């Protein structure tokens, strides 16, 4: 995240970190054994991390789980970044309190100009690298669909949008892949893309989640 | 240029 803030410890109980060996990629927790993140997070040997603040630290309230089942969308463009969901099955429930919790899926898409949550633990600087102990997050709004578009055009389908700000300085960024957007507490976006990070007229790129609420309750159903 | 936003990225061309 470039141009964040400290979140606090376990302010966003929902944040999950993949984990192999090194954090790469964050999550969502959805429910007591399932996780949404990005499908170009998809590996084999993930560990879910949930109820992290400082990821290098074990500081209390921490959970790791091994990922049983990785879903990625059958339809997932590696190239165009379409479908860029995957659902994760956590080896054993975890263990839901104050410091982890499910977040809620939307019953409808959000609208340009809602202010969201994006989090995660993703390189802090637009030039160079720095990634952080701490969680770290931004509030970002919804960008509309035309601005979107212009900002990357043939580029956006209609699986993604776009939040954060045309003038530079604020964005998720690498690491942050795969974790929440979320907007009038809804799970509406996925970390996904972007053109580098925090750039002037690039913004972020996000996973449109509210297309794919009934694909995850139907994965879920049956597995 | 554009890229994923994973560790590490995964970049286009462009
Ligand atoms: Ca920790």
């Amino acid at each position: 995240i470039v141009g964040g803030y400290t979140c606090g410890a376990n302010t966003v109980p929902y944040q999950v970190s993949l984990n192999s060996g090194y954090h790469f990629c964050g999550g969502s927790l959805i429910n007591s054994q399932w996780v949404v993140s990005a499908a170009h997070c998809y590996k084999s040997g993930i560990q879910v991390r949930l109820g992290e603040d400082n990821i290098n630290v074990v500081e209390g309230n921490e959970q790791f789980i091994s990922a049983s089942k990785s879903i990625v969308h059958p339809s997932y463009n590696s190239n165009t970044l379409n479908n860029d969901i995957m659902l994760i099955k956590l080896k054993s429930a975890a263990s839901l309190n104050s410091r982890v919790a499910s977040i809620s899926l939307p019953t409808s898409c959000a609208s340009a100009g809602t202010q969201c949550l994006i989090s995660g633990w993703g390189n802090t600087k637009s030039s160079g690298t720095s990634y952080p102990d701490v969680l770290k997050c931004l509030k970002a709004p919804i960008l509309s669909d035309s601005s979107c578009k212009s900002a990357y055009p043939g580029q956006i389908t209609s699986n993604m949008f776009c939040a954060g700000y045309l003038e530079g300085g604020k964005d998720s960024c690498q690491g942050d892949s795969g974790g929440p957007v979320v907007c009038s507490g809804k799970l509406q976006g996925i970390v996904s893309w972007g053109s580098g990070c925090a750039q002037k007229n690039k913004p972020g790129v996000y996973t449109k989640v509210c297309n794919y609420v009934s694909w995850i309750k139907q994965t879920i159903a049956s597995n | 240029g554009t890229c994923t936003r994973s560790i590490p990225p995964i970049c286009n061309p462009n």
